[PDB]
């Protein structure tokens, strides 16, 4: 099926 | 032709089978009123009446034949005989028997194989062991008319194959075809038993008409046989020339067979035994003393060896418990199973997600995955379907990054080196791990977060060789 | 009263039974200062005294009663014969009697209700089977005084109770009250059965005093019996007609039976099958070889379908292994069961720790907490007592953050869709799990420290949607 | 003397049963050099020689004796006879004889005391059921010649000490001393038996050569025996006096014995119990319906109480199922254990890695690492090597930092209290966890990378109380 | 029983 | 036998 990453912030 | 004569003589056996077992019956179950009951056989109630209570006195085998209507039982052609012998709703009208017993001792209509045969049972005396009205049977004797030692061997062969055994043969004659003429053949006055009839065959005149007279004894004798036709009460083993060993008896069920303590034991812990012979020890299935989660008296059972020490068995376990989240629900599981794994992914190609918030992944082709065939489930009781289960726990977990060479340093793929490849790590974001299936296979994959304080740039990795999972496998009713 | 007649029928023959039972041990199991010791059965020994080497030699049951008293054994009042036949210790001193058996045969004080009914046993006699002095006895007999057909229905119910038959009644007389004076009741000369006293009972005279003679034969030997009275020394199952199937024959212990390989097979894997006959292999308890830890020769036990696959069983298991840490002790183990679950808090409300420095929790009542009913642990054996464990391994983290709506995504509660939200991820800290019980109840709780780098703002949170753990429960000596 | 008589006798049954005994087994146990074997006995095979297939016609016992030396069989001084009825290797170098038995049916050299004994067993006749060559033997006698009761008492005496009976005793004369000469002694034409030589004894001149004829008989393989030489088709049990409990039978394999229902079952679940009677339920381990993982009908065993609830077997236990990776090879695997531990490194100067990327640890003897007893792996089938396994897996893990005293306050030592004590937390770079054995230990030990957002410094942490396992023990054929 | 919670750095 | 720490970076 599916997979997903994800989202990091910055300084 | 003695492929004909077999036939014959196995439904002749058939027959003779079926009466003997009426005879050797004291209690019978019967059908009154469509709820089974036990009576006695009216073979042994005096008040019955013809030809249930019909009884000849040759103890003897070499004894006079009797020549009383009301003492042997005619059969066969002609004769309502069989009416008394079989099923009462054999027609379902009913018959003139006034019993409806539960099982058929005999088929209610004759073999049609006899019907015509050149060999039919014609007359069969019940042999009385006292004077009595409704006396037991001693001996069940059938005249069997020829219309001789071809169905001897014959006739042996059948009742071989049926677990009986004629007490002996004998050769019996009549000037007529009356029932009541029957005589026994005789050699100066001597009895002509079959065995002898290979050297008497000459001094027979063909003016007579002959026949065999089997001779069985029905009373199944209190002793345990090896046709296995008693049933014992219980049945205990010896020690030492003494009756101390354990028994076995038969619970209420009829199901159950229960393995109880003998005389001599010194302590009360019964057990079954398999023994190869072969220099080592048995091993034991022992009932040994216990107590329950609440402390109160109870018992086990405990394989083990002639040390004390337990002993292996290989099988499939279902263990049967309470739903920890709901109870008086029941949960099966199986005996699980742990492989330690860890992603594949190596270098930057594979390893960097470059769109993290917009990336759709196949778990079943994405690169550095685990993969593993589903597991057969073992065999479950009635109505509890087991699932194939698998879940992962984090082994070991490290944020690594590029070095100077853009190559990635730690690596757990053998759990005796985890230590030994370090890399240069950042900060961890933490991980995802997903587990799915398809019909033939399981897929596990993952996600890291991890932030580069040197470059101040952050990687998302798929699959990494720097996180390793111990992977648990098993068979439950919960679903994954 | 048939029901008065029925006492004294079953007190009579308990003593018959009590006596037949000692005349046929000719080892007995005595006790010598303190132990149990097997000696031969004083009626065997031809240095024994009165009454123990008195014998009767009338084989026949039609012929001359003994009238000579060193030949019989006159029983009950006015004689000390019982004392002979019950323990030297039925009183605290000691009796004239030599031998304190381990078993009482016969109750050392008569039933009661034969010191004065209708019915007694006067006399007893040992038929002798040759001429030597202690020789093996083939019948008693138990001569019994009228004080005639409603008792012999009471007597035959009670050994038919006490699993003992009679080899024949007789009617016996004598002119005065002597027991030397019994001799057969006769008709034209011919001794009087009971079942031919139907026809005679008017040529019998009033002026004698009447009594029957129950004969009893001794052994039950050679034969396994259907009462179960005869111990096996083993047994032996057909194949074909020969005896070549598995053997059970108990061993020393008197606690085992153990299963042997016949000698028609091929392969020494000796098994117990359970068969249902109702379509499917039977499945099988078989014995194979094997090798132990130090790869010496061994055994183990294989449940398998007639294909040599294994099957299943439904029960519940412990092991036994050495503690990893303390050798020198035991300890107990149950088959674990594995719970893939995440905790639930999900809006900041409820996930925000606001002062971590502060909080104090209540694991029973936080909100979000994963909470089971405590299991209850299976029978363990005496002295190892079995507590309740559960511990969690981490299935998936990650360090979420509010997104632009104050919502956070990540959440891990379906094991097949951890990915699905990826959520805005910040710095992870770590997280702390515990479990606590209450007397019902597992609480498991954890802490989550993330640093969130876009607001420069430090979160704990509290039993979070987006950490998942595998919860293991089982049962073991080692304590939570 | 009756003391040496008896010692004669004794001799004298002793070859008279293992004669005997040897006649009872048409199916003997022979060894074929280097393994037992199941041949028909020589006795029964028409193609055996003098003396196998020698046969008397004599089935009366009051018919005349054979005079035909290819008929009886000689036996005692001047015969070779002994020869064919002793094993082949009674000396080391061999005999005449072509069988190695498996027992000793009568002792290799005959009983010195029958070498001049006053009675000598001088003629053994083996009489025939019928006149085909290897017939089935129906009565032994045994020809005893005088070199007349008082041997008579002693001869019943030792044949009552060993389980066999005579049919008779006859007085046989001879004119000369020739082993054919025998004959019937004769009063009046009528056979004199030993129940008629005390009143017959004065008729008698002494001018013959007397002795007495013991007839014996082999086939005593009807009822199921006490000795269990006696096979049984099938065995089953009663209940409330009916043939309706569980019954026992062979299969073809001859290593397996089944036990299935009774007629009185209204369900199909056999079982096998066992039962301590005290004051407690009996274990039973019953078959039931199942399903296996496609659906189709199969069975399983359960191990319950009386009220239906699974029971506990205390056993290791091995399950094999198919690799989940390679598929076309079986696993085996036990049961695991589980063990909660943190490592107990607690201060600065066993925390903190001086020169990570220069250290290089002895995981042996590192500080604060978790070390167990390797486990010993149970019994496995032949070609099965177990290995020890061992896993670990996160529980809890924080980047605890010094606090103001420089100690660290997160500690994870025991379960129920891991958020006790919370620490100062910085950011986690993660940890590797490794897991070493030496021939008798386990070494777990771990490497942990933390940041220190207030110092900007970096750490490596080895062994810390922080961080957490669930350690999972068990036995496979996987390899570590 | 109790639970409790850790405290984090303020950058 | 082994162990080994691992390098971590600095800002």
């Amino acid at each position: 099926s599916e997979g997903g990453a994800f989202t990091v912030n910055m300084p | 032709d003695e492929a004909r004569r077999q036939i014959v003589s196995n439904a002749l056996i058939s027959e003779i089978a079926g009466i003997v077992d009426f005879v050797a019956e004291e209690q019978i179950t019967v059908i009154e009123q469509g709820i089974e009951k036990e009576i006695t056989n009216p073979l042994y109630e005096q008040s019955s009446g013809i030809p249930y209570i019909n009884r000849t006195t040759n103890k003897d085998l070499n004894s006079t034949m009797s020549t009383n209507a009301s003492e042997f039982i005619n059969w066969g052609a002609g004769t309502s005989t069989r009416i008394f012998f079989t099923r009462k709703y054999c027609i379902s009208t009913g018959t003139q028997g006034n019993y409806e017993f539960s099982k058929d001792y005999i088929p209610c209509e004759e073999p049609a194989i006899l019907s015509n045969s050149d060999l039919k049972i014609d007359r069969i005396d019940f042999v009385a062991t006292d004077n009595t009205v409704g006396s037991a049977i001693e001996r069940v004797d059938f005249i069997l008319t020829f219309d001789f030692s071809n169905y001897v061997s014959s006739l042996e062969k059948a009742a071989e194959q049926h677990s009986i055994s004629f007490k002996d043969i004998y050769v019996v004659e009549r000037n007529s075809s009356g029932a009541a003429g029957w005589r026994l053949t005789t050699i100066s006055g001597k009895p002509l038993t079959f065995s002898g009839l290979s050297k008497n065959i000459g001094s027979l005149d063909k003016t007579k008409n002959y026949g065999l007279r089997l001779s069985i004894d029905p009373n199944l004798g209190k002793f345990l046989r090896a046709d296995g036709r008693v049933g014992a009460d219980k049945l205990c083993w010896n020690i030492d020339n003494k009756m101390s060993g354990p028994c076995l008896a038969a619970d209420d069920s009829g199901n159950n067979l229960v393995l109880t303590k003998g005389k001599g034991a010194k302590s009360n812990e019964p057990g079954l035994c398999w023994d190869l012979n072969t220099g080592t020890s048995k091993l034991c299935l022992t009932q040994i003393e216990g107590k329950d989660n609440n402390d109160k008296d109870a018992s086990l059972i405990k394989l083990k060896d002639d040390n004390g020490n337990p002993a292996t068995m290989l099988a499939n376990i279902l263990v049967e418990e309470k739903s920890m989240t709901d109870s008086t629900k029941k949960e099966l599981r199986t005996i699980p199973n742990t492989i330690y794994a860890a992603f594949s992914n190596s270098n930057a190609s594979d390893l960097v997600i470059t769109n993290p918030g917009n990336y759709i992944g196949n778990v079943t082709s994405e690169k550095g995955r685990i993969e593993l065939n589903v597991q057969d489930c073992p065999v479950s009781p009635d109505g509890n379907k087991l699932h194939p289960r698998l879940s992962a726990s984090i082994a070991s977990i490290v944020a690594d990054t590029k070095d100077s060479n853009g190559k990635y340093q730690a690596d757990f793929s053998s759990l005796a080196g985890n230590r030994n490849s370090g890399g240069q790590l950042g900060y961890l974001s933490g991980t995802a791990i997903q587990v799915n299936q398809s019909g033939s296979k399981w897929y596990i994959t993952a996600t890291m977060g991890v932030f580069d304080p040197l470059t101040n740039t952050t990687y998302v990795y798929l699959n990494p060789k720097f996180l390793s999972v111990n992977i648990t496998t098993w068979c439950s009713t919960e679903p994954q």
